[PDB]
């Protein structure tokens, strides 16, 4: 009854640094979909298991999705450190989620680059879990007072994807989702 | 396996407003948006509407606003679309089906499309009132083709609507036989012609005949064909 | 069950080589299945060395076995495989690969399992053993030197199978096996029929045939 | 929005070959917001590919879609005698437009139509109208060409033309045209004359009569 | 490791001597990829250079925007540091995301000797900007004219 | 890593009562979030792999009915039979999976009770071809005792032997839980014709005393 549809089977994706919530509840929930899909290649799943799942059932089944560089689709996990890992989109520890990830390298890619998913590359701080940080301003990296010009010390933060149809077997854009599972003791707890 | 029912044919005069309907069932019917389709006689489809099913917030067509109205109710699962300020122009088919486009709790696009769709619903409107058939003989000329074959044909005008249930000899005649498509013309009425080509030796030996019902105006008519 | 678990044979080596063990999975759904492993010495509880995922061929391996055992995984095949870089004479042990769909899971659904040990052959040798006064008499045969297991033993081809008591065959001080087969019988019937020790060896595929009566 | 014509309008073929449909846009458009439907005559609308490569329930192998930028193709593969339909390709990147629709007929020889012309008797004569037919059968393909004469003079606006479907045994058609007039301007024009050219005639045929005869 | 990189900012060469003969790193890195060389050309340290690129440093060694330790050097305008690097054998014509050659903030920066020190050993001038564009241009726009002249003629 | 304990290592219940097995942890295993304890509770019967019982330390996996049942929380746990059967005699282990790595416990044995059984003890000399390949083997055999414990010991011309005797003890007794078991001596063809009488001394509490049967060689 959960349009899983929609959120599994859409047609666009934004990019890591403006990755979409996708909050769902009030529902019954199917998982023999996700159990047999015969397309997903990274199954993987923490905490909880799918296969029993069915059984228990509570609120708070955030969720959300984007595309992402393949290699690094292994950089999403809870105590896992690398460059879009902590820089882009990190998890908490104590997961209880389920990743999933797929190949789309057949239509998100057109000859000459698609220069439409961009990432971020460099913040002062180091971001806290589950948050999002959106913005395009300039980066100082010296003594220069840069407002908002670009200069040897004023850099452009987002920097673009290249995305080929022959590009490396991990160098194809993957589609991911994550689910994540969790409860709350308030009442008024949906099922699914 | 899905179920799509939808109303039956309609006739209808200028300046009214017309009601039609469609019934889903063997699916969840709260997991999927309903579309409208449209198709004028012998010309392609064009794109009435879409509705959701959970939200009620919908997307009607560009050019149609101010004409159509759309209403589903979860109850029954069914969807209904009102029309209004129709012109005689806008005789035509209809067609609901399941959308697999927009989606039906959100509404973002997705992969896929119309699936099922429903048994089609045909209306029509004109000044016009439903009339009696006017009935004609063709039986071959004197001048019939000896080394060759003769045309028998009987031919209806001024009917009002279609159809018209035509036979010869009461099923008599199975092959060869050709019934012509209705035919618009410059007075609004109706216009067709039914025929059968026979050999040069049946023009004196046997007599034929068509009967035509016209349920509408539940009108029968029998007529003979005399070779002249 | 909606998933099935399959294991190699048992085989055994002599110390100094290698060992390429390896373990099935097939069914619905096993894409969200990790593989883990467990073994267990004669007569004592389970130990964990290692776990494994199949796709990505990511791996966990236990605080006391790093470097002796080598974990791999192939996804084409989709299963796991384990290698031992060298063999040495206290990884004689049953082994298990088993199931759990993702991690900090119950290790729910298991294959079989298969032995490993390290000796030197040979072919056994069976003695009888018959008493003498009553109530009820004690036959048996016993059968010594051999290896590996099993041996199977049997009484009138089978046709008594109450009051059998085949020992567990248990290693003696040499490294060598033996056991040992008894039965109670009524003093009735000691003089009428003949009692036989069958005994079958696969290692060997030797069959011997062993002749009991009283001692006059 | 977005044009979309598929062209030609008419893909007759010959049973047992290879169909390759291709639709065609202006602007660019996604290689997944686009899909191709069937329509049967006297039949409602079926889905037939969507994703432009990925297949619905129950469709025969012989289908495939490829594509990508601004053309895509639509592959048969196999042509069966159940496979004749109107096919359409529908984008839906930017709103929602359909095509223009095409058509896929037998292949048969030339043929060459017989021609009956009958003028109305009395029956015409009780109502104050009157109505002449020339009626073709059997012809090949839905091109043709009919005129009429009145005293050697062709009149616009009084003439009607009927066409049927494909026939389901010999795969061709039956054309009606009839010319309606006042009664009142029919007794005075004394030749009547129906002609008719056509590829699958050879010369055009001209029948003359006259009130009388 | 790190203790060399805030050793060789601060300049205090007896540190840095006695951590890197017990054992210091000679490519230590914080997070954003930079490099001791970068820190001891920012802050004119000839000694810590010297002595780093004795035991073999990384001297085409680059950071997160693939800055080079020639470009900085050349920014700051420290006339030993440079040429030293070079005569080791490090890129000249090296340029980050951003495309700058060493020319670029030489003429930026209106510091000469370095721009012919450069051009000895075979400095490219066909650099290309956003615009293309190459240190003619920048180096008349620097408010000194002086230096476009020599860029012009020692081609 | 997280350490168990289990207790007790073996146990004696008659049929048709509750049996008790209690394991201890190391560290608190609960989970912050959903309050429900990493435990597991697994069965294996002799020459079988495991067959898991238990899951979330409270849960039942399908396929066994509720005669098992397991309670327990912040470190200590507590799984208890009621009503067992004949069939009911197997291995049972305690094991978390809170994190990386999972530590087993020692091990539990379960054994039905019954009435004292009265053992029965021959004595066994080899046969003259065992004496021609250059061994003797000499078997005590004890059969259809209980309870298991029953010492036994050797005895040379009434002079004692270390490092002599092999004891070999089976599994239990479908029948009336009543268990055999060996002992084995072997030794040099000369030493065995170097000494007269063999004795075999067995101690039980079946027996008000030790009973001894001795033999003399040849005769
Ligand atoms: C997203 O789109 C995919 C693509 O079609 C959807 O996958 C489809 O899911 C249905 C679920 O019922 C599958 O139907 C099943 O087919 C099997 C095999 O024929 C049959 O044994 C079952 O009884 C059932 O009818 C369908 O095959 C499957 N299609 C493909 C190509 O995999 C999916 O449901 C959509 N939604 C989500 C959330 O993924």
């Amino acid at each position: 009854l959960c349009p899983f549809g929609e959120v599994f089977n859409a047609t666009r994706f934004a990019s890591v640094y403006a990755w979409n919530r996708k909050r769902i509840s009030n529902c019954v929930a199917d998982y023999s979909v996700l159990y047999n899909s015969a397309s997903f290649s990274t199954f993987k799943c923490y905490g909880v298991s799918p296969t029993k799942l069915n059984d228990l059932c509570f609120t708070n089944v955030y969720a959300d999705s984007f595309v992402i560089r393949g290699d690094e689709v292994r950089q999403i996990a809870p105590g896992q450190t690398g460059k879009i890992a902590d820089y882009n989109y990190k998890l908490p520890d104590d997961f209880t989620g389920c990743v999933i990830a797929w190949n789309s390298n057949n239509l998100d890619s057109k000859v000459g680059g698609n220069y439409n998913y961009l990432y971020r590359l460099f913040r002062k701080s180091n971001l806290k879990p589950f948050e999002r940080d959106i913005s395009t301003e300039i980066y100082q990296a010296g003594s220069t007072p840069c407002n908002g010009v670009e200069g040897f010390n004023c850099y452009f933060p987002l920097q673009s994807y290249g995305f080929q149809p022959t590009n490396g077997v991990g160098y194809q854009p993957y589609r991911v989702v994550v689910l994540s599972f969790e409860l709350l003791h308030a009442p008024a707890t949906v099922c699914g | 396996q899905v179920q799509l029912v939808q109303s039956g044919a309609e006739v209808k005069k200028p300046g009214a407003s017309v009601k039609v309907s469609c019934k889903a069932s063997g699916y969840p019917f709260t997991s999927y948006g309903i579309s409208w389709v449209r198709q004028a006689p012998g010309q392609g489809l064009e794109w009435m509407g879409w509705i959701s099913t959970y939200n009620g917030n919908t997307n009607y067509a560009q050019k149609f606003q101010g004409r159509v109205t759309m209403t589903t109710d979860t109850s029954t699962t069914t969807g209904y679309m009102e029309l209004r300020r129709l012109r005689s122009d806008d005789t035509a088919v209809y067609y609901c089906a399941r959308d697999y486009t927009r989606g039906a709790w959100f509404g973002e696009s997705l992969i896929g499309g119309f699936d099922n769709w429903g048994q089609g619903t045909l209306v029509t409107v004109s000044s016009a009132s439903t009339k009696g058939p006017s009935v004609f003989p063709l039986a071959p000329s004197s001048k019939s083709t000896s080394g060759g074959t003769a045309a028998l044909g009987c031919l209806v005008k001024d009917y009002f609507p279609e159809p018209v249930t035509v036979s010869w000899n009461s099923g008599a005649l199975t092959s060869g036989v050709h019934t012509f498509p209705a035919v618009l013309q410059s007075s609004g009425l109706y216009s067709l012609s039914s025929v059968v080509t026979v050999p040069s030796s049946s023009l004196g030996t046997q007599t034929y005949i068509c009967n035509v019902n016209h349920k509408p105006s539940n009108t029968k008519v029998d007529k003979k064909v005399e070779p002249k | 069950t909606q998933m099935q678990l399959v294991q190699s044979g048992t085989e055994v080596k002599k110390p100094g080589e290698s060992l390429k063990i390896s373990c099935k999975g097939s069914g619905y759904g096993f894409i969200t299945y990790w593989i883990g492993w467990v073994r267990q010495m004669p007569g004592k509880g389970l130990e964990w060395m290692g776990i494994i995922y199949p796709g990505d061929s990511e791996t966990r391996y236990s605080p006391s076995f790093q470097g002796q055992v080598t974990i791999s995984a192939d996804k084409s095949i989709n299963t796991a495989y384990l290698q031992w870089s060298s063999l040495k004479a206290s990884d004689t042990a049953i082994y298990y690969c088993a199931g759990g769909s993702g991690i900090s899971t119950p290790m729910d659904v298991w294959g079989q399992g298969t032995t490993v040990t390290v000796a030197s052959t040979k072919g056994p040798s069976v003695f009888p053993l018959a008493p003498s006064s009553g109530g009820t008499a004690a036959l048996g045969c016993l059968v010594k030197d051999y290896f590996p297991e099993p041996v199977t033993v049997s009484w009138n081809s089978g046709a008594l199978t109450s009051g059998v008591h085949t020992f567990p065959a248990v290693l003696q001080s040499s490294g060598l096996y033996s056991l040992s087969s008894v039965v109670t019988v009524p003093s009735s019937s000691l003089g009428t029929q003949t009692y036989i020790c069958n005994v079958n060896h696969k290692p060997s595929n030797t069959k011997v045939d062993k002749k009991v009566e009283p001692k006059s | 929005e977005i044009v979309l014509t598929q062209s030609p309008g008419t893909l007759s073929l010959s049973p047992g070959e290879r169909a390759t449909l291709s639709c065609r846009a202006s602007q660019t458009v996604s290689s997944t917001s686009l899909a191709w439907y069937q329509q049967k005559p006297g039949q409602a609308p079926r889905l037939l590919i969507y994703g432009a490569s990925s297949r619905a329930t129950g469709i025969p192998d012989r289908f495939s879609g490829s594509g990508s930028g601004t053309d895509f193709t639509l592959t048969i593969s196999r042509l069966e005698p159940e496979d004749f339909a109107v096919y359409y390709c529908q984008q839906h990147d930017t709103s929602l437009t359909f095509g223009g629709g095409t058509k896929v007929e037998i292949k048969r020889t030339v043929a060459a139509p017989s021609v009956f012309i009958f003028p109305p008797s009395d029956e015409q004569l009780k109502s104050g109208t009157a109505s002449v037919v020339c009626l073709l059968n059997n012809f090949y393909p839905r091109e043709a060409k009919v005129q009429w004469k009145v005293d050697n003079a062709l009149q616009s606006g009084n003439s009607q033309e009927s066409v049927t479907e494909q026939d389901s045994k010999d795969s061709t058609y039956s054309l009606s045209s009839t010319l309606t007039l006042s009664k009142a301007d029919y007794e005075k024009h004394k030749v009547y004359a129906c002609e008719v050219t056509h590829q699958g005639l050879s010369s055009p045929v001209t029948k003359s009569f006259n009130r009388g005869e | 490791g790190k203790k060399l990189l805030e050793a060789a900012r601060a300049g205090q060469d007896d540190e840095v001597r006695i951590l890197m003969a017990n054992g210091a790193d000679v490519n230590a890195c914080d997070p954003s990829g930079i490099t001791p060389l970068h820190l001891a050309a920012d802050k004119g340290h000839l000694e810590i250079v010297e002595v780093l690129l004795k035991y073999g440093a990384d001297v085409n060694a680059m950071d997160v925007w693939g800055r080079t330790p020639l470009h900085l050097a050349a920014f700051t305008g420290h006339l030993e540091i440079v040429e030293v690097l070079l005569k080791y054998g490090a890129d000249v014509n090296a340029c980050d995301l951003n495309g700058y050659t060493p020319l670029h903030l030489a003429a930026g920066r209106g510091h000469l000797e370095i721009v012919e020190v450069l051009l000895k050993n075979g400095a490219g001038v066909n650099a290309q900007d956003k615009f293309g564009k190459t240190a003619f241009d920048i180096s008349i726009d620097n408010g000194n004219e002086d230096l476009a002249e020599i860029l012009q003629s020692s081609s």
